[PDB]
């Protein structure tokens, strides 16, 4: 368990449209940042 | 099975004639006076004859006149003819029924043929039965198909990993089959050469570091992950590559450039300096590894020097543990530890702790795989037994007793004996360091790689020893002869009762191989001369079998063994040296054993949390510890794309250097002569026809 805590980012379904800037506000393009997803509720499971 | 009209037709094909072949083919339509797809006295169809000689023109005539193709495609694959295959694609057998065109094409490792078949969408099965040879042949054909370098270049998005898992599969399966072991071992060695030749095509250190530094992230750097994986697959010819070894050597001597100005004594003084210097060089890293000298031991070569210096000080304390300048009174049952023993004990704990640490990362999987690891495990177990026996002596010994009156099987004596055996193992264990030195390295490796033969042959030696011990005891069973033989046994001043029991007979038969036994052990306290004669004859037969037959056979066996472990004594030595180096690369047990047990600055913050695993504090590690966005994939994706581009370049270079160095560099066989002859013949026939 110990899941559903990291959803404290601004969203609520999550797609690739709104996260590109999220890792750009604190990070630094489309052709590779898009793959971070590459749908909802899969990033807290199968992490261990 | 013959004729006179069609034999002219096959002859006109075989000689490359064109007008006659066209005439015969066109005349076959109106009159059935010829069978087009007939068989010559050797077993060749007209189409197959044209394929065998690369005469594509007659091939396309036959194809346009609907001759029975049958399996002529496979025969075109064998002759690796590209034009005939291209013309055949746009359209009782001689082969095992399970062979597909792509399998056979992979067998020949021909790039122009694999290229075309894959574009047509062919596929290869993947392995894991009342009959057995069909299945076994199918499995071997499959492996030999996808073990071809040409096919790995087309498929296999990760050629290194593919070759690695494939070598592992075939190495582990050459024992499961055990009847085709030669073929499977050959294929595994072939794909190992493929991996090495693919690494060889790098052209820049930048191109090399990415290859060696790559691994699956899965949200779990540059610590040579691919290289450790290659070690894990026993890929000993991939890590013996020149420039890879150059990278490792550069990363081993990072503390100081050069190391080539060194000579007979230049390197000795700088290493002896650090070997003396390791105590405070270690303490500095222990307390303040910030900027001054803590990073000086973190560097790998310095770590090696400090470790071997700590081992040598351990051995010095062990030798000095027997001098009388420090030894306690012998006439003292279970004495308190001597000051030298107090110094020694931290090394014992350090070695035990480092071996537990090593166990806790291999999980008894590679732990047993290293014979050095087994030796040091038994050494530490003997140390543990020594400590336990010494303390259990100390709890009730009360001292004040001469050693000549101690009862047999007393804890102090057994503790001393175990301590001595452990000293033997400890002083032996430094042989492993000789893998680092470029001169005792290969020699020590060859020592290791004929120890198995000595074990095999020593088993037979022990069987023979047991046989002769059986007989000799049967013979001198009754002459007990212990009426005046003070200190009975083989190991006396007179060698009495050597064969009076099974243990002493085993022991006497052992010593006789060294000559340290004498005759007149075979005598008996009576005039029974026939018993003495037959006993002496049995003893002499044993000696002849051992020292003239068996030992000479051992020599003649290891002679050829060494003759067959020198071809890869360098590559295997470099693999062992790399295995030793990478043990010191990581920032793990950087602290030599004397300065290892010393607790960490926290020492109460990591042990407890790892101890909180049987309670609810095991789950309090992935919820509050991690709460960030995990911004790593964007770096991971770019890294993977860069590595894929590097692989693409390496593969293209490997192809361009396998076609131009192996295809055009082999011999000239009779078939090529026949093709050239028939080219000339067809030329003559056509120019005759045009006039
Ligand atoms: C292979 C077993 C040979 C017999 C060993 C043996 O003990 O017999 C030795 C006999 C008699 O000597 P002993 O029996 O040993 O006292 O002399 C020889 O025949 C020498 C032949 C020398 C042959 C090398
Ligand atoms: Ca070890």
């Amino acid at each position: 368990e110990e899941i559903r805590e990291a959803f404290r980012v601004f969203d609520g379904y999550i797609s690739a449209a709104e996260l590109r800037h999220v890792m750009t506000n604190l990070g630094e393009t489309d052709e590779e940042v898009d793959e971070m997803i590459r749908n909802y509720e899969e990033f807290v499971q199968m992490m261990t | 099975e013959l004729s006179t009209q069609e034999k002219s037709y096959l002859s006109a094909v075989e000689k490359g004639d064109y007008a006659s072949v066209k005439l015969a083919l066109e005349e076959a339509e109106i009159y059935f006076k010829i069978n087009i797809n007939c068989i010559d006295p050797l077993g060749r169809t007209a189409l197959l004859i044209a394929i065998e000689n690369e005469n594509l023109e007659i091939i396309e005539l036959l194809l346009s006149f609907n001759v029975y193709v049958g399996d002529a495609l496979l025969h075109a694959i064998r002759k690796e003819v590209v034009g005939a295959v291209e013309l055949l694609l746009n359209h009782f057998s001689d082969f095992t029924p399970d062979i597909t065109p792509i399998i056979l094409a992979a067998h020949t490792n021909n790039y122009e043929i694999i290229k075309m078949l894959v574009q047509k969408g062919v596929s290869v099965p993947q392995p894991h039965d009342v009959d057995s040879l069909r299945h076994s042949r199918s499995r071997l054909n499959i492996y030999k198909a996808l073990a071809s370098p040409s096919l790995i270049a087309l498929s296999s998005e990760d050629p290194f990993l593919t070759a690695f898992q494939l070598s592992w599969e075939l190495q582990e399966l050459s024992k499961v089959e055990n009847e085709f072991k030669a073929e499977y071992e050959e294929l595994s060695h072939q794909c190992k050469h493929f991996a090495k030749d693919l690494l060889d095509q790098t052209r820049s250190s930048r191109e090399l570091e990415l290859i060696l530094n790559f691994r699956d992230d899965m949200n779990l750097n540059n610590e040579l992950a691919r290289l450790k994986l290659a070690i894990k697959y026993r890929q000993k010819e991939f890590v013996a590559q020149p420039n890879c070894q150059q990278l490792l050597a550069s990363r081993w001597y990072d503390e100081f450039p050069g190391w080539r100005r060194r000579h007979w004594a230049g390197k000795l003084i700088t290493c002896v300096f650090i070997g003396l210097m390791f105590p405070l060089l270690s303490l500095c890293y222990l307390v303040a590894p910030k900027s001054r000298y803590g990073l000086f031991i973190r560097k790998p070569f310095i770590k090696f020097i400090c470790h071997t210096a700590s081992y040598l000080t351990f051995l010095f304390l062990l030798l000095l543990a027997s001098q009388h300048i420090v030894s306690n009174n012998p006439d003292r049952q279970g004495p308190k530890p001597t000051t030298v023993e107090w110094m020694i004990l931290p090394w014992v704990l350090g070695f035990i702790w480092t071996e537990i640490k090593q166990m806790w990362d291999g999980g008894f999987q590679d732990y047993i795989h290293d014979w050095w690891n087994l030796m040091d495990f038994v050494m530490n177990s003997l140390y543990l037994a020594t400590i336990s026996l010494k303390i259990v002596a100390y709890v009730k010994y009360s001292g004040c007793k001469p050693r000549d009156t101690w009862e047999m099987w007393h804890p102090t004596l057994v503790a001393e004996a175990v301590f001595a055996i452990a000293n033997i193992f400890s002083s032996l264990r430094l042989i492993s360091l000789f893998t680092a030195n470029s001169h005792l390295g290969p020699l020590q490796i060859s020592l290791g790689r004929m120890l198995l033969d000595i074990l095999k042959f020593l088993f037979i030696y022990c069987l023979v020893l047991l046989a002769f011990a059986n007989g000799l005891n049967q013979l001198y069973f009754y002459y007990e002869n212990s009426e005046g033989m003070t200190c009975k046994g083989i190991r006396c001043e007179r060698q009495n009762n050597a064969f009076s029991t099974l243990f002493e007979t085993l022991q006497s038969l052992f010593w006789s191989i060294f000559g340290l036994i004498s005759l007149y052990v075979t005598n008996v306290k009576a005039d029974h001369k026939f018993t003495e004669f037959v006993g002496a004859t049995m003893f002499g037969t044993y000696n002849v079998i051992s020292l003239v037959v068996l030992l000479n056979m051992l020599i003649a066996m290891m002679n050829n063994s060494y003759q067959h472990i020198a071809d890869h004594a360098d590559i295997e030595w470099k693999f062992a040296r790399t295995k030793l180096w990478m043990s010191y690369f990581e920032e793990g047990g950087t602290l030599p054993p004397p300065f290892n047990i010393i607790p960490s600055p926290k020492s109460i913050c990591y042990l407890i949390t790892w101890i909180k695993v049987h309670v609810f504090k095991r789950r309090s590690k992935r919820t509050e510890t991690f709460g960030t966005l995990g911004r790593r994939a964007a770096e991971n994706v770019r890294l993977n794309h860069q590595y894929q581009e590097v692989l693409r370049n390496l593969v293209k270079r490997y192809v361009a250097a396998m076609i131009r160095d192996a295809k055009t560099e082999e011999g000239l066989t009779e078939e090529n002569f026949k093709e050239l002859k028939q080219d000339i013949s067809s030329f003559r026939y056509e120019v005759i026809g045009m006039m």
